[PDB]
């Protein structure tokens, strides 16, 4: 999965 | 409101408390309670509540993904039927991080949002709000889906033309908002396009903006550039 | 029960489910519709329980025990009074654990351990027993902290005696008795040496048996082999 | 924290 903040 | 009768400067210290203590589901109830209030949140106070509910929810998601890929497999030509059990559950949990989703949405609504005036506490709060439509979105197969997609686009829209506007390039806030709006085009709107001339076109304007940082500020700027590279990578 | 209405096998079903998402409250919650169904329970079923609940107390005390630090902390010579708030989050942590403790040996009291004859069935239920008093005694501190250690000690003796007549020296369940057993001696007693005398006895002993096992057996024991050795190089 | 399973 992407990386999200 | 459980935490009704419990002192606000209480419920910040117990959700730090919550937090050390790796309990999260106490740290989001103590923020919700603080929340409830009625008075604004200071930035270390919103950075409190966002953390709560990411885990919360994050862990929630990892659950559906897993029991989803379950009820997948279970569903392919030549699996055994198992009867309802892995549907049932999969939507046991669906709906706990519907509620979790809708919670953190209501917060925001009444009032967080419409109080929040400066560029960093209504950045961050339209952040918020887009990530937790795209939570939803990510579960969503109903007559619903587009709506709750487009729910989720406008306030990252929203977020976008407000950090543009007031914020500088390498701003943590701005550059976390374009990560996840970058994520959201990739995984939810069917957009890898933008998805990946986002995340460049953020990457380069902050790279440029970098030499005018302390050491500090460059560490976090940093931080967030190296994950806009980390998905770059992973999509090209 | 909110699981009354749930098939038994349904809820097993659910506790493997819960057990891939680790999600392990609901695993638990699962299980124990399950032994509230009131039939007796297989191999599996047992430790799909046990693994439940070991991981939910697990974490409870993790958490109590960084709240307990904070809290000796705050008390020491020379610190700020930060107020009533870490002693209140701790004791709401330590309610919910002795709350959870209480649960599991209620399963056990009624009625898993009276039905239990077989010597696996019984000696995992009263090891259990003991583990739950131990982890009571961890955080007990009133008139009833010798009951409890008590009642630790004579659940986990009974097993013992148990373990002992009907099941040979490298038989995993025993070697876990033994193990805990033995940590309770350590942490619990005020008791080192019986219980550095109880690891040893129990790794020599195994180690004399391993010569009749199977490939796999030997790879049980030898595993809860390796903690009693580990636990003895802590010790020593 | 000493072994137990
Ligand atoms: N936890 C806590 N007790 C506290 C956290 C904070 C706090 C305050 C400002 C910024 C952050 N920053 C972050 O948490 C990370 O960066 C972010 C960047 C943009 C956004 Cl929108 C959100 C997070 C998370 C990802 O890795 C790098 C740091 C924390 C104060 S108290
Ligand atoms: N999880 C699940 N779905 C299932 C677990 C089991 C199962 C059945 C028998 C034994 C075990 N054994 C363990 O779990 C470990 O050994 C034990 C030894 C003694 C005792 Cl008393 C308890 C555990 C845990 C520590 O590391 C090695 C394995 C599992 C069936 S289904």
């Amino acid at each position: 999965f992407p990386a999200t903040v | 409101g459980a935490m009704g009768s419990m002192e606000r400067a209480s419920l910040i210290q117990k959700a730090k408390l919550a937090e050390q203590a790796e309990r999260y589901e106490d740290m989001a109830a103590f923020m919700k309670g603080a929340v409830e209030k009625g008075e604004e949140l200071s930035c270390e106070e919103r950075n409190l509540l966002s953390v709560a509910y990411k885990n919360v929810v994050g862990g929630q998601r990892a659950a559906w993904r897993v029991l989803s890929s379950i009820e997948q497999k279970s569903n392919e030509e030549g699996s055994e039927e198992k009867g309802p059990e892995v549907r049932e559950y999969r939507e046991k949990v669906e709906t706990e991080l519907q509620g979790v989703c809708d919670t953190v949405l209501g917060l925001l609504d009444s009032h967080l949002i419409k109080e929040a005036g400066d560029a960093e506490s209504r950045v961050f709060y339209l952040k918020m709000k887009g990530d937790y439509y795209r939570y939803l979105a990510e579960v969503a197969t109903g007559d619903d889906k587009k709506r709750i997609i487009d729910s989720a686009r406008s306030a990252y829209q929203e977020a976008m033309d407000i950090s543009k506007k007031e914020m500088p390039p390498t701003n943590p806030i701005r550059l976390g908002l374009a990560l996840n709006f970058s994520v959201f085009h990739y995984e939810i709107a069917n957009s890898p396009e933008e998805a990946i001339s986002l995340a460049k076109t953020t990457f380069d304007e902050a790279m440029a903006d970098l030499h005018t940082l302390s050491e500090d500020s460059y560490k976090d700027s940093t931080l967030i550039m190296q994950l806009l590279r980390d998905n770059l990578t992973l999509w090209t």
